RNA sequence: UUGACAUUGUGAAGAGACGUUUC
RNA sequence: GUUCUUUGUAAAGUGCCUUCGAAGAGUCGAGUUGUUUGGGAAUGCAGCUCUAAGUGGGUGGUAAAUUCCAUCUAAAGCUAA
RNA sequence: UUGACCUCAAAUCAGGUAGGAGUACCCGCUGAACUUAAGCAUAUCAAUAAGCGGAGGAAAAGAAACCAACCGGGAUUGCCUUAGUAACGGCGAGUGAAGCGGCAAAAGCUCAAAUUUGAAAUCUGGUACCUUCGGUGCCCGAGUUGUAAUUUGGAGAGGG
């Protein structure tokens, strides 16, 4: 039924919903599991650090490309440009990704930079048994953070070349719209011949 | 490809010093190669023409290249697929005529 | 909590609060939005005009935040510059050591012209500005740098 | 490589060489039982391609299945229900006849595990399939590191669950927008978006 | 002359033909087997041969 | 129940479609 | 952390040059029918009819002809949390 | 008359395997109506109950015939969110996801297609010995209608 001045609700409960209620009573005790099993992973991983070294990556969509984001892997271009093989890189602390390419130098250069800076900061133990112990560092990600670049300085000079920025956009947009139309009227200029 | 650095318009997008990434062989997936180019030749003259193929070339040297295409589009399920088949006929027809 | 509830007050009066003539029956008038065009029409017109019928264009597989373009007014603008750093730029009032504000970095996507700012030059970098917003900036000794 | 020729010869099913072959073979296959043991893969280039390997432990079966829609097994047509569900004669089975093929041999050879199958012939009445199986207790496979995975209990009757190739087809497993339901597994993904998650500190 | 399936071998005389290669459709897939110490051999062809 | 398509192949008389070919 | 073993003239990685670079068919796809899906000139699934190709093929949430662009590599498989 | 091959059989032949149970959770098939719409048939309930087949300690999914239209992203699963939104709907009742973003966990791969052709290099079994989840030798068989090795698209192969 309908009455009084209230908003029209849309509560989808016409379907035996109670057969499927997930009440996270285990939110607490699962945190303990997620720990206790991180703890005991960190053990048998010897002195290795739980997580792989991961790239900088720009992050997709017009909504988000302003920020920068840890990607999945390092490309093959960056790995050889770091002077080592992908196949061996996996066996250290490094994540590789055969799909995913470089079309941006400033992410490449800054990623080969990570790779270099990473090698220099870890000690790869020799293949036998005895070693120089070393303490166990848990995160690579803590150790090698990703930060967003520089884009500009705190202040510069006002430089007004006179072009209104609004109008620059306007004309820019009009350009798009009719380019196709113009692509036509021109074609009939060729077809307007004797 | 040559981005204007402006956020709208006929090639919008922030300017980035570009690279041009090593080409994937996966992009060469349907690539011919002398191997298949040979075998598919040899199967043709062994196996021969197929029914609709036999009428396809027939419409060709008769009721135009047009009418043959319409049949070929109905028969194969795609216009593009038809034109590419009708073409393949004309080359067979080419061989039979001028040997 | 139930202790404060009205139904505690009602115990011992027949029929709860619901009456003798008119009961509390099991859905008079129908469940949910029934009879909107019919017996529940007087409430639907008034309180919910517009409810019925289509209007406008359809858009399959629409992706919100293809249209991500959050707004910022000159009305603020100077909020984007860190407080303590602000005073400095406020008096320096220079066209030569003018402050730069990367609005897109702040998370915005268009500057709009509401309100007034002081005569101080600002280099404002953004995607899209209002014809009036850039007019005010330009008139305060600043400029607009289009970015992406 | 004689195979590359076969692969490309097999494509010309309307060629006389193949018409003739198809015509003579669909008769032979019909006079044998609905299900029988096959000597050796009539499509050696094809069995191979699906993972078959000519050795001790790979078995090939051939099987007739009946072709057409599924007549709703309801008594005298009577649906007893709304008119939507009054259908009988135009209803199509959600699995593929090849799945019905795989499933039928797999019960006859319940001591083997089903690896894959492929078409070989059809007619108005039957589609014909050769199904490739593998013995999980024959040492040639138990020691083969490439195929020992199928000895695991987790692959028992994999064809009756749709883990086979036709099985993952009809079950609609594939990446993409065209497979939003059916992908993580139709029912499972349903139960997901139909479950009510309440945390301890309600949000 | 007796290979089943025949599709294994049909394209051969024509594969030979295109290359010049001399061929013969000998009788006996079991005869060619004996020829290589097996049970059946389908095909058999020498290339070198002492002078 | 009627028609099409599929299962569907080989040789002819014909009236037919412009020695092939669909009736 | 010890000790038998027993492996080699054999396995692997990397630099430039050059020539090749095989990639799954009664499938993909299309019609039509039923079913399903938020998927809307048709989201998946199936039945019958048609049935490909290799600078091919698929996808790009409005059908079609035409021109471009972009993005993966189907019709075979394994795999812990 | 003798010996092979192909196909098809038989044995209480030699050794194995399947069934049946359980089924909370899992992979499919098959499939309602009560009910809601204040009537009702489309729709709803519900791609649910019931019925059938098949697994495990998880199952399934999984290294893109993906997402995207960005400066792009990068196996799968899941939680937070996208969002009661785009969209479906006698456009009525009602239904109703996806992409990005943060997180948990992280792992990558191998066949088919290739001349080993200067060596079928591969494998079951029997059998003798031993150090027995097996090693070695011998024999039969399997296999050229292709068992090994190298190669799987990220590549890679043949030569210098
Ligand atoms: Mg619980
Ligand atoms: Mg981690
Ligand atoms: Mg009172
Ligand atoms: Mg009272
Ligand atoms: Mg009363
Ligand atoms: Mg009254
Ligand atoms: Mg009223
Ligand atoms: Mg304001
Ligand atoms: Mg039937
Ligand atoms: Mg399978
Ligand atoms: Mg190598
Ligand atoms: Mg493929
Ligand atoms: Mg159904
Ligand atoms: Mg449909
Ligand atoms: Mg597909
Ligand atoms: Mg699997
Ligand atoms: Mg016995
Ligand atoms: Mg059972
Ligand atoms: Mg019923
Ligand atoms: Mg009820
Ligand atoms: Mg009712
Ligand atoms: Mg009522
Ligand atoms: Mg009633
Ligand atoms: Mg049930
Ligand atoms: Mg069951
Ligand atoms: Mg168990
Ligand atoms: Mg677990
Ligand atoms: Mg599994
Ligand atoms: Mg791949
Ligand atoms: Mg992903
Ligand atoms: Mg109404
Ligand atoms: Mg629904
Ligand atoms: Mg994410
Ligand atoms: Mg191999
Ligand atoms: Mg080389």
């Amino acid at each position: 039924a309908i009455s009084k001045n209230l908003p029209i609700l849309k509560n989808h409960f016409r379907k035996h919903w109670q057969e499927r209620v997930k009440v996270h009573f285990d939110q607490a005790g699962k945190k303990v599991s997620r720990r206790n099993a991180r703890a005991t992973r960190a053990a048998k991983i010897a002195p290795r650090p739980l997580d792989l070294l991961r790239p900088v990556v720009r992050a997709p969509t017009v909504k988000y490309n302003r920020k920068v984001r840890a990607g999945r892997g390092f490309t093959l271009a960056e790995v050889k440009a770091a002077g080592l093989t992908a196949a061996y890189a996996r066996t250290i602390g490094i994540a590789v990704d055969h799909r995913r390419q470089n079309r941006n130098q400033e992410i490449f250069d800054a990623n080969v930079q990570r790779l270099k800076e990473y090698q220099s900061k870890i000690i790869v133990f020799p293949r036998n048994g005895k070693a120089p112990e070393a303490e166990q560092v848990l995160s690579a990600a803590a150790t090698f953070p990703i930060a967003q670049p520089a884009t500009d300085v705190e202040a510069r000079a006002v430089q007004d070349n006179g072009e209104s920025a609004f109008r620059t956009l306007r004309l820019a947009r009009s350009e798009k719209k009719f380019r196709g139309i113009r692509e036509k009227r021109a074609r009939e200029k060729a077809e307007a011949e004797a | 490809t040559v981005k204007t650095g402006i956020a709208i318009g006929l090639n919008k997008g922030k300017k980035v010093t570009s690279m041009t990434p090593a080409p994937k062989i996966s992009y060469k997936k349907g690539a011919a190669s002398n191997r298949t180019k040979f075998v598919r030749s040899l199967v043709r003259e062994i196996a021969g023409l197929s029914p609709y193929e036999r009428r396809l070339i027939d419409l060709i040297r008769n009721s135009g290249e047009k009418r043959a295409r319409k049949v070929a589009k109905k028969r194969l399920g795609s216009f593009t697929r038809a034109k590419a088949k009708v073409e393949e006929m004309n080359n067979i027809i080419a061989a039979s005529r001028r040997h | 909590p139930s202790r404060f509830t009205k139904t505690r007050k009602h115990r011992g009066h027949v029929s709860a609060g619901k009456g003798r003539i008119g009961k509390h029956r099991k859905h008079p008038g129908g469940r949910g939005m029934a009879g909107g065009q019919h017996h529940h029409r007087i409430n639907m017109d008034k309180y919910h005009p517009g409810y019925f019928g289509k209007v406008g264009m359809r858009y399959f597989h629409k992706q919100q935040a293809h249209f991500w373009k959050p707004v910022l007014n000159l009305d603020k603008l100077w909020t984007l510059i860190p407080e303590d750093k602000r005073d400095q730029y406020l008096k320096s009032a220079s066209k030569e050591t003018a402050p730069v504000i990367d609005t897109l970095a702040a998370g915005y996507g268009k500057i709009l012209g509401k309100g007034r700012i002081p005569n101080v030059p600002v280099i404002v970098k953004a995607r899209f500005v209002s014809k009036l917003a850039e007019e005010k900036i330009r008139a305060a000794g600043g400029v607009v740098e289009l970015i992406a | 490589g004689a195979y590359k020729y076969l692969e490309e010869l097999q494509r010309k099913k309307q060629s006389d060489v193949l018409r003739f072959l198809q015509r003579v073979r669909v008769w032979e296959y019909r006079q044998k039982n609905v299900i029988h043991r096959a000597a050796r893969p009539t499509r050696p280039d094809k069995a191979r391609r699906l993972g078959y390997k000519a050795k001790q432990g790979f078995v090939i079966y051939r099987v007739r299945v009946r072709r057409g829609n599924r007549k709703r097994p309801v008594p005298k047509g009577a649906t007893y229900g709304k008119p939507t569900n009054q259908g009988v004669n135009e209803l199509k089975y959600q699995r593929s006849l090849r799945a019905t093929a795989e499933e039928r041999v797999g019960r006859r050879a319940a001591n083997l595990r089903v690896l894959n199958s492929y078409w070989v012939n059809q007619d108005s009445t039957y589609k014909y399939f050769e199904v490739i199986l593998v013995d999980p207790q024959h040492k040639a496979i138990r020691r083969d590191a490439r195929y020992n995975w199928i000895c695991d209990p987790v692959h028992k009757h994999r064809e009756a669950r749709g883990l086979t190739a036709t099985g993952k087809k009809s079950r609609g497993i594939n990446k993409g927008h065209k497979f939003n339901n059916t992908k993580a597994g139709r029912r499972k993904t349903w139960k997901r978006q139909n479950t009510l998650s309440l945390w301890r500190y309600r949000k | 002359n007796d290979v089943d399936p025949i599709e294994l071998v049909v394209f051969l005389p024509a594969l030979c033909k295109k290359m010049g290669v001399p061929y013969a459709i000998v009788k006996g897939k079991a005869r060619l087997g004996t020829l290589v110490n097996q049970k059946t051999s389908a095909v058999a062809a020498l290339t070198e041969v002492r002078a």
